[PDB]
């Protein structure tokens, strides 16, 4: 259930990645910078929609074999 | 000290070079053991 | 001996991997998992085809060991 699931782990993933702005390293700034933040963005987006469809399905399946054990 | 130029590029300058004749051939050694300056045609227009 | 440097590799790198996926596919015919005995087409004795590929497991951790020395000549 629970849509603000998604949300709340938004909250949590925007939080982590404007906490690592101010925490990247000197030395190859922006390659930690945009490395680090781009790939948790990726990264949550395919969570958030794998998770997606899945909350209220439409379609149910069927498996007519299925060993009764 | 020296920038990243990965985000964008570097930041460039034209430099000119008056350079004798007699350490004309030496200071060419010294600007190839060091990679770092293009040069750029100025006898264009010429066979 | 053999040619010991594409064919040797070629064998230990296929056994290596031979023991390691058939000893987890063997461990999941032991247990029943409703994925590998599920269905109605599907091998019914459970267990006993966990024999049949625990021993196939063992014949590639001898073809590891044997060609794994082949290699240590040099």
């Amino acid at each position: 259930s629970s849509f603000y699931t998604v949300v709340g782990v938004f909250i949590v993933v925007s939080a982590m990645s404007v906490l690592f702005w101010i925490m990247a390293p000197k030395n190859n700034q922006a390659v930690w910078r945009s490395t680090v933040i781009l790939t948790l963005a990726m990264m949550f987006l395919m969570w958030a929609i794998t998770f997606l469809c899945q909350l209220h399905p439409l379609v149910a399946p069927r498996r007519s074999d299925l060993r009764p054990e | 000290e020296k920038e990243e130029a990965i985000f964008r590029s570097a930041e460039m300058a034209l430099v000119q070079f008056y350079i004798p004749q007699e350490i004309s051939r030496d200071s060419a050694y010294t600007l190839g053991q060091l990679g770092l300056v293009q040069f750029r045609d100025l006898n264009s227009k010429v066979r | 001996p053999v040619v010991s440097t594409g064919k040797a590799w070629c064998c230990t790198v296929l056994s290596a991997f031979g023991v390691v996926i058939l000893s987890v596919i063997a461990h999941l015919f032991n247990t029943n998992h409703e994925s590998f005995v599920g269905s109605i087409n599907d091998p019914e004795d459970g267990p006993a085809v966990a024999h049949t590929v625990y021993l196939a497991a063992l014949v590639y951790l001898v073809f590891f060991v044997f060609c794994g020395f082949q290699v240590y000549l040099a």
